[PDB]
């Protein structure tokens, strides 16, 4: 609201006033959680239980090698 | 522009210094123990530093419990696994998303922080209410101002950084400067000489101080309010200001670039549109309904949007903002009609209104000092013939002594 | 901070001249357009003339009705725009606004709308002298409430002023807009209701007051059989 | 010349209603026209430019639309400070031409008209011309009818009206008919009627005196 | 290299003015009535804008219809859930693509819009015959060139307007232009200057001129057909082509940049390399059959693909591309060695071939001026000393007047 602009022919250039600041000054961090579960005959169902069981084995496992390399800049 | 006169700097070494701290032994029970009562929580470090703590999945409580005693076994009913899958699927994605951005991954997506978690750790952030307030509103601009930076998956729990924002500075006066090149208009090629004004940026007043951003890309601007990032600024002082009123101003020396590139080109600014009309080019400015309603002269030229739809520079089109506010056409002499364009420089990319001056001062020096020493080889004297009598200089010949 | 103050106007003779001068401040008076516009008592709005900036010429532009009769012009050493207006007729009595014509962009040969107005000056072309008014009772020959008032006749020029009762009587009051006569002359009515059972107690006189001429008079409404 | 055409010349509303003027023009202006607002004795104020953009300052609840030859100026809800006059004009060469104008008048409950009648004054008769006034005291709506009836003749020529504003506490209007005669012809007859006509009166009211009392 | 000379434009003013005609009232009621019946429509709005419609997604009709009546309740079929996830699945992966992306997103994502609307899009676009199919064949490259912006979700519906481009120039012919550093080839260090052509990047008829594009990595190719933005393009004359065949052609004054930094380098071509091998650097090239085909001399040369497959300069492994062509090698002596390293200005950014002949013109002057006129002058006569006397040459010295 109630912006204006003004061109200078002289210097060939613009000014647009009447912003507002929102400057990112500084940081905070948070930590998240997720609880895991430490987990070490077919009918209909078991089969596709036990794949998504296995689609999380292999998340938990994947995030253990990738934890591996401690973040570096 | 003037990007390279910026700092280097490491984003997410902070994240990174909690993670560190988050390795150490019974670090990451504390917080275990502090999240087993409720999902959210604030807790310090053993260095003291205070941070808040989020417990946004919980699939120990579903895989023991609700998923555990079924596993000879069999499954009674098919909606356990639909509800398994939603429960699993955040964790695969995040997974995803960890695996291709090496851990740490920007802007923060919804499966890494929801909107309904985002805006919690911002109502119990250590700031004020007017902070909390701004950050709520524009969770799309601080998703795309943080981190997340992976940290440890230690005794049966998963640890990740999020990198928040701190708007220290909020509701300060801004505004943004546009430039173009400003030739001269002569019909011979390559004769033109070019004076480009190279502060273009952000502006923020800011502790006495003006907080200027050479790449207005990374600044993002929603309403009128500009979330930019310190990090890519410089700190000049309030002076630099001065630069748009009067650029021979004593109290600072605003910054130029020179060159002979009499290119055509347009900057579509917020309320308008800056063209510079150079050579055969045609520019001009056009109103959806009626049509072209300007063809630009050669040289540097300005249109406002009130009543303008398009600009079209050459074979390039654009389109204005049409954002509502006016705009005042300040006069004015442009400045490269008051160089001689003999002992203009043309090439200064770094340069500076009093830099190019002093450039100019020593050529002047450089001509009308040590080049006029042409004037000294015709008007001094050759030796008189190496004859028996005396020679006196007659016209423009040694003619002896019969004058006499 | 912007103003346009257009001065000049008043009375004039049918078939003479009159300059109005529109002066210009809080902008840059050589870069914009200028146009006068006026409208008639009574009648709408008639767009009159238009001259274009230094940069485009300095070209007038004129209506039919005026066109050859009426002469714009500039002086852009003094931020001033003049309108002269030649071998004048009676329908050119009316309020002269000059207005300022905005460019479709920044600046530009296309025009969008008239940004400015300024607030307008009077211009009466009549060929009568100055006349005061002459103030005739309108009585009520009829027995709730009554109503009675003045007629003010015959008059030149606008305006006058009427008040019932020294300012005391304000409720009920109705003064109705001046007509111009077949002679030239102003006329109007300025009426008042009252109620029937303080006629015999009350009495109204209306005071009408005409600077113009210095004439205060003031009549005594009664009733009559 | 280019010629423009507002409608209606006249609109009854109310304070939250919606309301629609039309411009139409007898050529297409390529979307070059421009919306005024005048309030009495004020000067214009230029609301919409081009089509539809807004100039700034004008609340959100003005509206500009239409293209080619039809275009719409309309309030999505009125104010009371939106009643006042509004003038289209078209930009697409000279003269830039105005509009007829569409007064905005505020919508109420009928009521017929009060009617009273003058005879001339004797101090005007001793001067040689004779001012028969007919009032027409707080009516609505503005349209209303009037007759003069000497002895039974109708009149013409001779009848000059003049009305009010719109009354700003009851937003009423109030009628002056005016007939003017020379001394001679209104000491010819004997008998002066006002007829009035108007929506609140069911049948013309005629108010009317004999010369003499 | 030129990209500086480019100008600033707003990218999606169009569709961000086409979403503010949008939030007025009344709008999306005339949007909402026009799709009653099909589900594409075209709806001209308040300005007279023409824009095409679409309602990719009816969850009103199957919430309300569908799922309502169900909702004591109770659940009988456990299809009709899974038939609301993927009904539903759809506006959460726009929700997120918004939501990261702060509304604005760039390419058109799949869930955006489908492959199926998008040529419906492109079907019922008002363009020539020509332009549908260019579009329809390349969907992948219109995406990436198309923007959507989040508009509003007023009154039951959620709209976002869909910004596709348009290509006014079809089949005109293009060409890339490649450059590399040309350097002497001396033995000492420091002695060597370098040159380099700036006017890489692509180049394509248009409308009498000639639009070049410095930044070649933001055109996209596919096939022999360039899809490039003339947003960041420059107007420039046909005869900016002569640069190729004549460099010191009087029509045209072409860019180069100077320096003294002899570097070993090389540039894929789209049929072959070129190689600039300075200094005790090895380059070669080499065949993935025979092996080591080349070792390049100290100096610019080129390689055509035609049975070449990788290319190395010191410890950089290069493959060439395998696109089937003919590669034609002009011989010619390398300008770099037409300049004498004395006056060859070396510190240039944004040069131009007459802009160095012109300081070495300059150079030449002083040159001339001092050395010739210094020599030719250095034996002229002194004066005697000033005794009021006056003095007469004879023999090579100054006599005094001997008369009488
Ligand atoms: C930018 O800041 C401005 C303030 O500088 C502000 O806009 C203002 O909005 C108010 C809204 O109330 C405007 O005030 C009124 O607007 C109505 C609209 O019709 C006018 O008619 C009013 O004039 C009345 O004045 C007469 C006096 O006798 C009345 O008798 C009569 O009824 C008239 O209607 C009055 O102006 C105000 O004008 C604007 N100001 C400006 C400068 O625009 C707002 O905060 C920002 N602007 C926007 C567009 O958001
Ligand atoms: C530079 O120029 C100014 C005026 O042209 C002169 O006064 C001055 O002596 C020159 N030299 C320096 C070093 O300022």
């Amino acid at each position: 609201q109630n912006i204006t602009e003004e061109f200078y022919q002289s210097t060939c250039s613009a000014v647009s006033k009447g912003y507002l600041s929102a400057l990112r000054t500084g940081w905070y961090t948070s930590v998240i959680t997720i609880e895991l579960s430490n987990i070490k005959g077919t009918d209909a169902k078991v089969k596709l239980i036990k794949q998504e069981l296995d689609k999380y084995k292999n998340a938990v496992t994947e995030l253990q090698l990738l934890m591996q390399s401690t973040p570096a800049t | 522009f003037l990007g390279f006169l910026l700092g280097v700097g490491s984003a997410i070494a902070s994240g990174v210094a909690v993670c560190k701290v988050l390795h150490l032994e019974g670090e990451v029970n504390k917080i275990k123990s502090a999240l087993l009562s409720t999902n959210k929580a604030v807790v310090s470090l053993s260095n003291g530093v205070s941070v808040l703590t989020f417990k946004v999945l919980d699939l120990k409580n579903y895989i023991d419990k609700q998923l555990l005693p079924i596993l000879s076994c069999s499954i009674s009913n098919i909606e356990t696994v639909i509800e398994f899958q939603q429960k699993n699927n955040r964790l695969l994605e995040i997974t995803r998303e960890f695996s291709v951005n090496a851990g740490v991954t920007t802007p923060v997506s919804t499966y890494m922080l929801t909107n309904s978690e985002l805006l919690s750790l911002i109502n119990d952030m250590p700031i004020t209410n007017d902070q909390k307030k701004l950050m709520s509103n524009n969770v799309q601009i601080v998703r795309q101002q943080s981190y997340s930076i992976m940290c440890i998956i230690k005794e049966e729990v998963l640890a990740y950084v999020v990198q928040l924002p701190l708007y220290g500075v909020i509701d300060t006066p801004c505004w943004k400067l546009h430039t173009s090149p400003l030739c001269t208009t002569n019909t011979k090629e390559g004769s033109n000489i070019c004076l480009t004004r190279t502060d273009r940026g952000w502006y923020c007043d800011n502790a006495g101080s003006v907080s200027f951003f050479p790449q207005a890309e990374t600044c993002k601007v929603q309403s009128n309010r500009v979330f930019c990032d310190t990090m890519n600024s410089l700190t000049l002082p309030s002076e630099v200001n001065l630069c748009n009123v009067d650029i021979f101003n004593p109290k600072y020396d605003c910054k130029i670039m020179t060159s002979k590139t009499d290119v055509s080109s347009s900057v579509i600014t917020s309320l308008g549109a800056i063209v510079s009309c150079y050579g055969k080019t045609k520019c001009t400015a056009s109103n959806k309904n009626r049509g072209i309603i300007k063809t630009f002269s050669n040289g540097c030229d300005y249109v406002s949007n009130k009543g303008v739809d398009t600009v079209s520079v050459g074979n390039t089109l654009y389109y204005v903002n049409k954002q509502e506010g006016k705009s005042l056409y300040v006069k004015g002499e442009p400045i490269i009609n008051f160089y001689d364009p003999l002992v203009f420089p043309s090439d200064e990319f770094d340069a500076s209104i009093s830099q190019v001056n002093e450039k100019i001062n020593q050529s002047l020096a450089f001509i009308r000092k040590s080049d006029e020493l042409l004037s000294a080889i015709g008007g001094y004297i050759p030796e008189a013939p190496r004859d028996g009598q005396a020679y006196v200089r007659k016209d423009g010949e040694w003619v002896l002594l019969s004058t006499f | 901070e912007v103003q346009l103050v257009e001065s000049g106007g008043g009375l004039v003779r049918p078939g003479r001249s009159l300059r109005l001068s529109c002066t210009v401040s809080g902008f840059s008076f050589d870069d914009s357009a200028m146009s006068w516009v006026r409208q008639a008592p009574g009648k709408g709005l008639e767009w009159i003339s238009f001259i274009k900036s230094k940069t485009y010429g300095g070209t007038k532009e004129y209506a039919a009705s005026v066109k050859g009769r009426f002469t714009i012009s500039r002086d852009d050493s003094k931020n001033i725009a003049y309108l002269q207006m030649n071998s004048l007729k009676t329908e050119d009595t009316a309020v002269y606004y000059c207005t300022r014509g905005a460019p479709y962009g920044g600046n530009s040969d296309y025009y969008y709308g008239l940004d400015v107005w300024g607030q307008g000056t009077t211009v009466t072309v009549s060929s009568a002298s100055t006349k005061g008014p002459s103030v005739f009772p309108l009585a009520p020959s009829s027995k709730g409430t009554a109503a009675l008032g003045c007629l003010v006749k015959d008059y030149f020029p606008e305006p006058v002023t009427v008040s019932w009762n020294s300012g005391a009587l304000t409720s009920g009051v109705h003064t109705f807009p001046a007509v111009l006569q077949s002679s030239g002359l102003y006329s109007l009515s300025s009426v008042v209701t009252v109620p029937s059972s303080s006629l015999g107690t009350q009495t109204y006189i209306c005071n009408v007051n005409h600077k113009p001429s210095n004439t205060k008079v003031d009549k005594k409404v009664e009733p009559k059989s | 010349d280019i010629q423009m055409t507002q409608s209606p010349s006249s609109l009854s509303a109310s304070v939250g209603d919606r309301v629609t003027i039309t411009c139409r023009t007898s050529q297409d202006v390529r979307g070059a026209l421009a919306w005024y607002q005048q309030k009495p004795g004020k000067a214009p104020k230029l609301l919409i430019f081009d089509a539809s953009s807004l100039e700034t300052g004008v609340p959100s609840r003005f509206s500009g639309s239409g293209s080619g030859t039809v275009f719409t100026l309309t309030i999505s809800s009125l104010q009371p400070e939106d009643f006042a006059a509004y003038y289209c004009q078209q930009f697409l060469d000279f003269p830039f031409t105005f509009g007829q104008g569409t007064r905005l008048e505020i919508k109420r409950t009928v009521a017929a008209p009060s009617v009273f009648i003058f005879p001339p004054s004797d101090e005007q008769l001793k001067s040689g011309t004779a001012s028969v006034v007919c009032l027409l005291n707080n009516f609505y709506p503005r349209e209303a009818k009037v007759q003069w009836k000497v002895d039974n003749a109708l009149q013409s020529g001779n009848s000059q009206e003049s009305v009010t504003e719109q009354d700003s506490k009851d937003s009423t209007y109030s009628l002056s008919s005016t007939l003017t005669l020379s001394k001679a012809d209104y000491e010819k007859h004997k008998v002066y009627a006002c007829e009035v006509t108007h929506q609140g009166l069911s049948s013309p009211v005629t108010k009317s005196f004999n010369r003499g009392e």
